[PDB]
């Protein structure tokens, strides 16, 4: 997942 | 459709892609971005 916020 | 629908929260996208599908290849078929 990239879960960037 | 996959990749139409992919977004930041998801995905991300490489660089290499980011290179061929938004310099080379559309240039190579006559079709250029705004």
């Amino acid at each position: 997942q990239p879960r960037h916020h | 459709l996959n990749v139409h629908h992919r977004s930041p929260r998801t995905h991300t996208m490489p660089t290499w892609v980011r290179r061929v599908f938004l310099d080379i290849v559309p240039r190579l078929l006559l079709m250029k971005r705004p």
